[PDB]
């Protein structure tokens, strides 16, 4: 009993889409987050994924192509035009994700305001004291999660976030170490994303579902003699 | 998974019904499949083994109908309706449920011929052998039935069983009989210290052992 | 406690040479801090969080490692790099330092 | 179905030896192969299993790390490298093909090869010393083969003139060396009137002895 | 449906919990094969490449090249309070790489048709290493082993062939250059040596050529590839 996926039977030998669903031999299919598109037809040039005025995962098999829609994108209308053939007809499939302004739950330490990304919190590190260490806290407490957590650091980051993260602060005199985010939040499906706007590096990760236990971690951002750190806290149950 | 096959040897008569046991150490039954992961093999004398049965009773394409094996859980048995003189071989049991596949001990099939007494024959060491500095006496015992037999060596009446070479043969195709060769290895020195060398055999046929000796 | 072993004890090199020292830990450690000490002064923060360079530390310096094997590398050794270099861990109490690799010059 | 293996030789303990198996009469790339040795005690031990495309292998704890199975799907051959051999590895190794009808990595074996003999021994190959055995209704005669290494040794009587009524005996491990004998019973009229010649053959030492029996 | 291995463990060759051996499933994925599993993954992640994780289902594509016969991607399922393990690795074929090994180490995991130790060439020089391919259908691996910088990003980007007249040669995307679709790419690193290659399956529209540049210290080299059809 599956759902979400879309199947395009355009050959001979689950929402089913066929020739009837085309308009003037065009299929303006609008994919959603974590939605798997499937087609079964002999493509013209054995290839599709391009620009037409971004494929995370595409598997090309004989007379069959599987595509999973990505979870984060900033392009308004980034499309893919699978041009196929069946019988004596030529059909084209235009895939495009639903435009949604996903707001990154994190701290923008940079000062540029013409960024392609939107952060819930922000702290211009360039204004911070030299030889200082200011915090920018971030918290989450939803039953189910579908969020993007990251930061925009104009300088070096510590550690490699968010594949590696920094353990939370100890009340007693105990050390805090660097761990892999996989083990820290104790889930499997962790998407990772990286981007760069000039000197500003921006690294983030996606979380989907409900976490096992309420967990917290930290990521450190330094620029010249100034420094800062973002503390994240996600709640279970 | 320990595979046992009782008994070790099985004296059978042409045409009679024959059954072989194979006890397993663990269950071999996938409940959903309802198939037993066991197989039976036949190793003809002077020949490689050959698959007969797989699963519980599923025989292979080309296997005779008389071979009817059946079992479940840990008990497994191979039954033959009418024993042909051709299929007198060592039958093996094997599990292929989980790694590693383990085999069985095997049940040899012998022919139940009329109990035959052996014809013993002694041989003194050859002149050429003495020259090299050694002397061994060979006592031949062949064409007898059953297998059970005890041979004794008498060095001038004294029982010295040290340094004896006893070899047995399989069921002779012609007469379904067994043969044994006992060999008493000695040095030339000790050999010349004695005169008469006796060889006697204790077989089921006679209470008094059959003697055959020579005096140098 | 965690023993931090620094090799070589004395690292003599000519200007321009690519050199690398090694900090081998008894057990696994998640990070190693690096400090440079020149005679007459206290240690100075040099490499932060295994690979990040402290403010003013020239780009020729580099840190790399994980587990029980970390390192510090100088691409083109300059005369001013002659000093003793210490590696520091704190993955478990107590915080321990290294014996110290002394960078010596050649003439 | 043609399963013919070769490569068995006397190997010194600790040494290695790779034996091969030639597949023919079936789609080699579609069936998984296995090696199964048979000890002189007529015991069957599984040696190794390889997948159709030589990506997965299986070995029991006995030979794990010592033996290494392999196959050349193009050359239609199955290889078995045996390192650090031990006296226990002295067996008759058989090349077998696992059943593919049931889609499962572990299964029984459809067919079996002829067999190639391995003998992990540190002894020196010595030639045999043949000794005649001369002594009623029927006169028996013999021929002893003592002090030889290794197996096998071939024997026949009068170049194969007579076969019935003859009994050869298997070799026995006597004082680091093998030893066997044969028995030929003839009518009293035929001996010593006719000459009976014991025809021995030790290939491992290329010796041909044809001693006649003289009383 | 002709190249799908389906393993049904939830509620086109369909395997079920019977093909498992001691709850293990060794899967030999042919280069032209797909694997779709239906189960509830224990940690929802797997495969210790191109994989797609969708809800209670997972699909994996076979990689063209495999370095060690032991490398494998392992999934663990939990159906009816029982644990089943699926080991997936491609059929082990030691394919050769049609390219030039510029490195000097000989204990590599990769085999190249041509080779040219760049360490031996003169400083401030630029020596060529040509590799040609001439088959109707292709199923080959083309790459290089450079101990230093590689120009451009090969083989996703490549360098146009030399112009007879005085025209410049530019950097293009390989997909456009050879004009085929599912070009698989692969990278590797042995110490300092970089191993970048690309696969090629099927025929080719037009005979075309390209170049990839490898420099080390003051020494330099370049590999020119040429593939033909029609
Ligand atoms: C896993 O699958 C096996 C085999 O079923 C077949 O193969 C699969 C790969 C799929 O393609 C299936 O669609 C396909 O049907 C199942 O084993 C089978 O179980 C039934 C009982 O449930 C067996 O029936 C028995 O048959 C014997 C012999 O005639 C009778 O004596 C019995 O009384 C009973 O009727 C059937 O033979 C058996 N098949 C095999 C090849 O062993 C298995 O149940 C299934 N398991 C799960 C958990 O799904
Ligand atoms: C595609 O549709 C046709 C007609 O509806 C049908 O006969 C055929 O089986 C379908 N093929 C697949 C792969 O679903
Ligand atoms: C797949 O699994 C479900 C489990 O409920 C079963 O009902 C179905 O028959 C299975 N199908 C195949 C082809 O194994
Ligand atoms: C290749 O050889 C070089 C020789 O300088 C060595 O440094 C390197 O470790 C070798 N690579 C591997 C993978 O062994």
């Amino acid at each position: 009993y599956p759902h979400n996926i879309l199947f395009t039977n355009l050959t001979n030998d689950p929402k089913t889409y066929n020739e009837s669903n085309f308009v003037s031999n065009v299929l303006e299919v609008e994919l959603n987050d974590g939605e798997l598109f499937v087609l079964a037809c002999e493509l013209i040039n054995k290839k599709c994924f391009q620009e037409g005025k971004k494929s995370n995962k595409i598997i090309y098999h004989k007379n069959l192509t599987i595509f999973k829609a990505p979870f984060y994108v900033t392009s308004k209308d980034v499309n893919t035009e699978c041009t196929c053939k069946f019988k004596n007809n030529n059909y084209k499939i235009v895939l495009k994700p639903k435009y949604e302004k996903k707001v990154i739950h994190g701290c923008n330490f940079s000062s540029n305001v013409s960024s392609k990304h939107t952060f819930t919190d922000s702290l211009d590190i360039s204004l911070v004291d030299d030889s200082a260490h200011i915090s920018c806290n971030v918290h989450l407490s939803e039953p189910k999660y579908n969020h993007l957590v990251g930061l925009n650091c104009p300088g070096d980051i510590i550690p490699d976030c968010f594949f590696q993260v920094y353990q939370p602060e100890s009340e007693e005199l105990e050390p805090s170490n660097i761990v892999y985010l996989d083990s820290q939040i104790n889930i499997g499906d962790i998407e990772y994303y990286e981007d760069a706007e000039g000197d500003d590096k921006i690294k983030l990760f996606g979380i989907v579902g409900s976490i096992p236990k309420t967990t917290s971690f930290t990521c450190i951002c330094k620029k010249d003699k100034k420094s800062a750190y973002m503390t994240v806290t996600i709640d279970s149950a | 998974i320990v595979m046992s096959q009782s008994p070790s040897s099985l004296a059978v008569s042409v045409g009679e019904k024959v059954t072989m046991s194979c006890k397993s150490s663990q269950s071999l039954f996938y409940s959903s499949n309802q198939k037993n992961y066991l197989a039976w093999y036949q190793q003809k004398p002077g020949q490689s083994p050959k698959l007969l049965i797989y699963w519980a009773s599923t025989r292979e394409s080309g296997v005779p109908d008389r071979f009817t094996g059946s079992g479940s859980g840990t008990d497994f048995t191979l039954t033959i309706s009418s024993v042909k003189a051709e299929d007198l071989a060592v039958y093996y049991c094997q599990q292929y449920y989980s790694y590693p596949p383990t085999f069985g001990g095997g049940t040899k099939l012998e022919i139940k011929r009329a109990d035959a007494a052996p014809t013993v024959s002694i041989f003194p060491p050859s002149s050429e052998q003495l020259t090299s500095g050694g002397a061994s006496v060979v006592c031949f015992l062949n064409n007898f039935y059953p297998k059970d037999i005890n041979v004794k060596w008498k060095i001038d009446g004294s029982e010295r069983q040290n340094g004896v070479l006893n070899s047995w043969t399989d069921q002779d195709s012609k007469d379904s009989t067994y043969s044994m060769s006992s060999t008493l290895t000695l040095t030339k020195d000790e050999y010349e210290r004695h005169n008469s060398y006796t060889c006697e055999a204790t077989h089921k046929t006679s209470t008094s052992p059959i003697v055959k000796s020579f005096n140098r | 406690q965690i023993v931090l072993s620094q090799s070589p004890a004395i690292l003599s090199a000519s200007p321009g040479e690519k050199v690398t020292m090694t900090c081998r830990a008894s057990s696994s450690v998640t990070y190693i801090h690096w400090y440079q000490q020149k005679p007459g002064s206290s240690p100075k923060p040099w490499i932060q969080a295994t690979s990040s360079l402290a403010s003013g530390v020239p780009a020729r310096f580099s840190g790399s490692g994980s587990g029980t094997s970390y390192s510090l590398s100088i691409s083109r050794v300059e005369a001013e790099d002659a000093a003793t270099y210490y590696c520091q861990q704190w993955s478990s109490n107590p915080l321990t330092f290294g014996a110290g690799t002394k960078l010596e010059l050649k003439r | 179905v043609m399963l013919v293996e070769s490569g068995g030789d006397l190997v010194k303990p600790g040494g290695s030896l790779k034996v091969s198996c030639a597949a023919s009469g079936f789609t080699f790339s579609n069936y998984a192969m296995s090696w199964v040795r048979q000890t002189p005690e007529k015991r069957l031990e599984w040696v190794a299993t390889i997948s159709s495309g030589a990506s997965y292998t299986h070995y029991p704890d006995s030979v794990k790390g010592r033996f290494t199975i392999s196959r050349d799907n193009a050359k239609n051959t199955l290889y078995l490298q045996m390192s650090s051999l031990r006296s226990e590895d002295t067996a008759m190794y058989y090349c077998g093909r696992q059943v593919n009808r049931h889609d499962r990595a572990l299964d029984a074996m459809d067919y079996w090869g002829q067999g190639t003999s391995v003998t992990v021994s540190p002894a020196k190959t010595t030639p045999p010393s043949v000794y005649p055995l001369a002594p009623n209704s029927m006169v028996t005669l013999g021929c002893l083969v003592k002090g030889y290494f290794p197996e096998p040794v071939t024997v026949t009587w009068n170049s194969g003139s007579l076969s019935s009524g003859v009994h050869t005996f298997p070799a026995v491990l006597q004082s680091d060396l093998y030893t066997l004998s044969s028995s030929v019973t003839v009518p009293s009229s035929t001996w010593p009137s006719e000459t009976v010649t014991c025809n021995v053959a030790h290939p491992a030492s290329s010796t041909k002895v044809d001693k006649k029996i003289v009383p």
